[PDB]
């Protein structure tokens, strides 16, 4: 790595970057590059989820939290539930009452209810000091070795390129984590570009990248407050506390007309690939909510977006409105029996993103979909 | 039930009404002379129907945490009557009744 | 100006069917929300439930199975019908025009917003004895 | 290092009753209170265990 408190990605495993990188030019170079076959993606995927693992590990299980929960709705509304249950304190002889608030989601039924994981694993809660914001990390080669860069405006994932540069190293990426939508990327130069190991598959995602950039502005409008609670010697839980002012849900907003010209222009050039067919687009067509929404990490929540908003049309020859899901016990990279905790976050929440491409398969009229839970393809 | 409270003629009079608010609120301020059908003062936190003069003026219903409070101003003897309060907020089931109300005293009869 | 002139049995007994009018005129009845209060003495009122044409009727959950609202288009009557009549509805009765309005707090696409409804005018009412 | 990542029996540390009613006309048939995932609730569990 070369990068540059307690950020989950700053571990300080791994060095500072150079002030001043050199990229040197190579007259009369052509060279085959491959995206699908390039072992630097496998890489940063091992890295990225090794970040996160080490991140976690300092901090406070919640296994005295597997208890029965007694939850209702009686203070809330006229997905969110009250719910009161027991736990231990410092002291190994007592017993206390205490009284969360846990979003639906988390929360499964059976005294009526219990937490989602706890027949299957231990839950820990993310360290209440690191925070999830994505810091850019340059790859940078070891001695003995060289990283080339391709330099072709046009180039797609595979084939030769005439300006091949070397560097020192890569532009710092940043490791952001989303499901449908790409997120503050890089944009494409010229024109969008469609960039797929087959496209004439269905087996296959398809990577479009963006030469100008939609805002999408997020928001939790809940005034939630935090409560933290002693489970033992220096073992502390945050908890939902009440909510002040109204109960509301969760949105992303969406600029129509930028969305409807980003369309066209995807269309136009899916066309090229495509017979002058007639192309449409319809929501994920199944699965859990990882995959079947879009979803995002914005400010230290976990938000799941209904997309079905945006693919939804047909092709031939005003503001949008998203509204979201909230969860606190997450699942990352399909690893599944390794839950994680995410403490509420005290206050209003509002995130602005560049969205920079999507991610989109076929069925097997052409059809489009949002979709591919994996994170390689992000990558 | 009312509570009760009194003022000098041209003094400011303070009403409340209901718990505190959780969420956003409507509140509605009726006016009952004795022996009389009771009328409406202020609806929707600080809109008065015409015939109301600007002495009545109510807090808003955008904060949380407080009570209703109804302000009547330069108070004179037509003032006197019982002050009504029914409350609809965002988060409760919806009021059928009337919070109990304030009996405003108006004195040197 | 709408006047609304209220008529009743004055006295019923334990058990009876209390049945209330209110002579609706200077508008009719069909273009108003209608409801009725009633004020218990030395009591703040309680409202007993709405009435208006589409199917906009609501009721007092404690009244519910009791109330009975309806509004004669042919005599511009409001009526109001209460069964099993008890010591505790001994009140005076009013009838009351109903306006409305929508108090928003949110994004109205989720709807989050409210109906809200305030009494403006009010007739003279009536006084009611259960034996 | 194999047996590293896997369950340990502390748990099960408790006393056991043994018989061997329905074993032989060597090997105990013992009944035991165990935890579940729920931390509040115990339950009855049968086990065979070699003497
Ligand atoms: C993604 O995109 C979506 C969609 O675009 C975004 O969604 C928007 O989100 C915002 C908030 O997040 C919502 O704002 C609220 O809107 C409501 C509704 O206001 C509209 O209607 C008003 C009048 O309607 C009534 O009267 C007319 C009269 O004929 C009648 O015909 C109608 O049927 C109805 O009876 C209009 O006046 C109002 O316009 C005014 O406000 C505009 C705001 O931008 C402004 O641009 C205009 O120029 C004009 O000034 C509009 O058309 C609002 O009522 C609400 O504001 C009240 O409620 C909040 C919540 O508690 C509170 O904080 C505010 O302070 C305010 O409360 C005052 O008014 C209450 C009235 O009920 C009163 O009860 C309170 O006591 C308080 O009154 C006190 O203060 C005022 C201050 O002036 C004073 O005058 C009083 O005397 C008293 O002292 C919010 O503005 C949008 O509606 C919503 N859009 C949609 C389509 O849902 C989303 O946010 C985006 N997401 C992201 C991430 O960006
Ligand atoms: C707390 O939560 C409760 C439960 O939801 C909520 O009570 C509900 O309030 C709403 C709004 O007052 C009621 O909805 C109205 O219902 C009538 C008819 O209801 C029938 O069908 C329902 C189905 O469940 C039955 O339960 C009920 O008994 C009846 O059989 C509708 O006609 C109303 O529609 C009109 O008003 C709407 C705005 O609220 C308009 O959007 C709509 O277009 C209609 O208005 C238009 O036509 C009118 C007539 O011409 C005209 O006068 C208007 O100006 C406009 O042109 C409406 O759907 C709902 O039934 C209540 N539910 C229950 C179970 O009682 C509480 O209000 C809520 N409280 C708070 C504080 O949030
Ligand atoms: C795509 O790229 C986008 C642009 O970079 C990203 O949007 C940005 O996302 C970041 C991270 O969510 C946002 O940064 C946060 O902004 C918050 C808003 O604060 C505002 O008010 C402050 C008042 O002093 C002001 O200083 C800020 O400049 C700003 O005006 C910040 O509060 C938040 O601070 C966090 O980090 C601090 C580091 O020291 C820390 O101290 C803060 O602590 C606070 O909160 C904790 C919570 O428990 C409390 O315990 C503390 O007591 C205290 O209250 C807090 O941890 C941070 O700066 C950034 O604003 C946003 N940009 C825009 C335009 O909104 C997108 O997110 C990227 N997309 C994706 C998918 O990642
Ligand atoms: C779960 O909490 C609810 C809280 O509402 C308990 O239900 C009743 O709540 C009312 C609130 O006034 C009490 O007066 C009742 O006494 C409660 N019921 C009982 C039987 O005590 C509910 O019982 C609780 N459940 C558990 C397992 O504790
Ligand atoms: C742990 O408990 C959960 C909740 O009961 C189980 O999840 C359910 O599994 C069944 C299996 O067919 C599904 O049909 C349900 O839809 C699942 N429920 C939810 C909420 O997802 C889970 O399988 C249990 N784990 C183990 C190891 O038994
Ligand atoms: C071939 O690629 C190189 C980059 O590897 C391009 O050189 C850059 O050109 C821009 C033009 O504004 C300069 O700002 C950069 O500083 C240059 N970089 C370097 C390392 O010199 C070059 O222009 C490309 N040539 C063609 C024909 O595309
Ligand atoms: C989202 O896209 C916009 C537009 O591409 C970015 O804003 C500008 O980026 C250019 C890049 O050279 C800067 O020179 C401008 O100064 C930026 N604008 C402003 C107002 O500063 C924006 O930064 C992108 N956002 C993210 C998160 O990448
Ligand atoms: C990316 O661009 C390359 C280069 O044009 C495409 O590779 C060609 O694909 C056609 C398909 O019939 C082959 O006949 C050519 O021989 C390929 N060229 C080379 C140099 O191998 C590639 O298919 C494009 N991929 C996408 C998704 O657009
Ligand atoms: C790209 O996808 C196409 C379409 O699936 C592949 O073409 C098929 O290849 C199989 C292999 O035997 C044939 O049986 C099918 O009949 C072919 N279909 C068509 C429409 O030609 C193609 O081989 C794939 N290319 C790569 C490199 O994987
Ligand atoms: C969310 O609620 C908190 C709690 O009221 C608001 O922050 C402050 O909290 C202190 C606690 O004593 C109050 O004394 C302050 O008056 C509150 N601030 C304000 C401006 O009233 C917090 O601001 C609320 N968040 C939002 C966005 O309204
Ligand atoms: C997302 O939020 C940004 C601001 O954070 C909005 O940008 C503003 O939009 C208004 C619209 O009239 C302009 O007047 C401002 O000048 C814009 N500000 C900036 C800094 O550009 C943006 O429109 C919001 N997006 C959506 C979809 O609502
Ligand atoms: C996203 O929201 C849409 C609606 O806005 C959901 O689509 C509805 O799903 C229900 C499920 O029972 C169907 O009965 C409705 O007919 C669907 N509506 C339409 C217009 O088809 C959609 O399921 C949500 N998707 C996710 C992933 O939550
Ligand atoms: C895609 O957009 C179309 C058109 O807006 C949606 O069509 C609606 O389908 C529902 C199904 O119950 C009908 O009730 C609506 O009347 C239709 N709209 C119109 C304007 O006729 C379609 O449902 C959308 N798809 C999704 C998944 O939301
Ligand atoms: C917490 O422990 C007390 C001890 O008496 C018990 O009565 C109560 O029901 C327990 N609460 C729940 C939710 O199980
Ligand atoms: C909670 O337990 C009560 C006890 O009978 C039951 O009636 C209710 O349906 C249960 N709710 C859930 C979610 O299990
Ligand atoms: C993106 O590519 C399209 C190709 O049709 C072009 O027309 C458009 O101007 C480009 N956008 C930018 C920001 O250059
Ligand atoms: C997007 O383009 C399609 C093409 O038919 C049009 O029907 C639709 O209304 C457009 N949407 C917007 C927001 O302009
Ligand atoms: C298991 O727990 C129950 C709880 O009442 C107890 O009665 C039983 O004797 C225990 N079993 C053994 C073998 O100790």
């Amino acid at each position: 790595c070369a990068s540059d408190k307690r950020n989950v990605w700053a571990t300080h495993a791994c060095v500072p970057t150079d002030p001043n990188p050199q990229e040197i030019v190579l007259e009369n170079v052509t060279e085959n590059f491959n995206m699908w076959k390039n072992n630097m993606v496998e890489q940063m995927h091992t890295d990225i989820i090794s970040l996160w693992d080490q991140s976690l590990k300092p901090c406070v299980k919640l296994t005295p939290l597997c208890v029965t929960l007694n939850c209702t709705n009686v203070n809330v509304t006229n997905e969110i539930k009250n719910c009161s249950f027991n736990i231990t304190t410092e002291l190994r002889d007592k017993k206390k009452k205490v009284y969360a608030l846990f979003y639906r989601l988390d929360v499964v039924p059976i005294s009526n209810y219990r937490l989602i994981n706890c027949n299957t694993s231990a839950i820990t809660q993310a360290c209440p000091k690191v925070s999830f914001e994505p810091i850019p990390i340059h790859y940078c080669a070891p001695a003995g070795f060289a990283i080339l860069k391709c330099n072709d405006k046009k180039f797609n994932g595979t084939g030769p390129c005439k300006n091949v540069s070397t560097v020192q190293c890569t532009h710092g990426i940043k490791p952001v984590v989303s499901t449908q939508l790409l997120l503050n990327g890089s944009l494409a130069e010229e024109e969008i570009i469609i960039r797929s190991e087959n496209i004439t598959n269905n087996a296959k995602t398809i990577i479009v990248q963006l030469n100008e950039s939609v805002e999408i502005n997020c928001t939790r409008p809940n005034n939630n407050t935090r409560k933290s609670i002693r489970i033992g010697p220096g073992q502390w839980f945050y908890a939902t506390g009440d909510i002040i002012g109204d109960i509301r849900q969760a949105h992303c907003n969406i600029s129509g007309t930028k969305w409807n010209k980003t369309l066209q222009q995807v269309v136009k050039k899916l066309r090229e690939h495509f017979n002058n067919k007639t192309i449409i687009f319809n929501p994920s067509s199944g699965g859990d909510l990882e995959i079947t929404t879009h979803s995002f990490n914005c400010g230290g929540e976990f938000f799941y977006c209904n997309t079905s908003g945006l693919f939804n049309s047909t092709w031939i020859g005003d503001t949008i409105t998203l509204p979201c899901r909230i969860k606190q016990i997450i699942n990352m990279w399909q690893r599944v029996g390794q839950p994680m905790y995410a403490p509420p976050i005290q206050g209003k929440i509002r995130c602005v993103s560049n969205i920079t491409g999507l991610l989109l398969t076929r069925d097997g009229t052409e059809t489009f979909r949002p979709g591919g839970g994996d994170m390689r393809d992000n990558w | 039930a009312p509570t009760f409270v009194s003022v000098a003629p041209g003094q400011t009079a303070r009403i409340t009404c209901g718990e505190e608010s959780l969420g956003s609120r409507s509140v509605i301020w009726y006016q009952q002379r004795p022996g009389q059908a009771p009328s409406l003062i202020i609806y929707n936190n600080n809109d008065r129907p015409s015939g109301i003069p600007d002495r009545f003026s109510g807090s808003p219903g955008s904060t949380f945490g407080t009570t209703a409070t109804l302000t009547i101003t330069s108070v004179e003897a037509g003032d006197e009557a019982d002050y009504y309060c029914h409350i609809w907020d965002s988060r409760r089931p919806t009021n059928w009744v009337f919070g109990e109300g304030t009996t405003l005293i108006v004195l040197s009869q | 100006q709408v006047h609304l002139q209220e008529s009743g049995p004055g006295l019923v007994k334990p058990s009876e069917t209390l049945s209330l009018t209110c002579n609706v005129s200077g508008t009719l009845v069909r273009d108003n929300y209608w409801s009725w209060i009633r004020q218990p003495l030395g009591k703040q009122p309680e409202w007993i439930g709405y009435v208006h044409d589409s199917g906009d009727t609501n009721y007092n959950p404690s009244l519910k199975s009791r109330v009975h609202l309806s509004l004669d288009k042919s005599k511009n009557l409001v009526s109001l019908r209460l069964t099993g009549v008890t010591a505790a509805d001994s009140a005076i009765y009013y009838c009351a025009t109903t306006k409305h309005g929508r108090r928003i707090y949110g994004v109205v696409a989720f709807k989050e917003w409210f109906t809200y409804f305030y009494m403006d005018v009010w007739g003279k009412g009536t006084s009611v004895t259960v034996s």
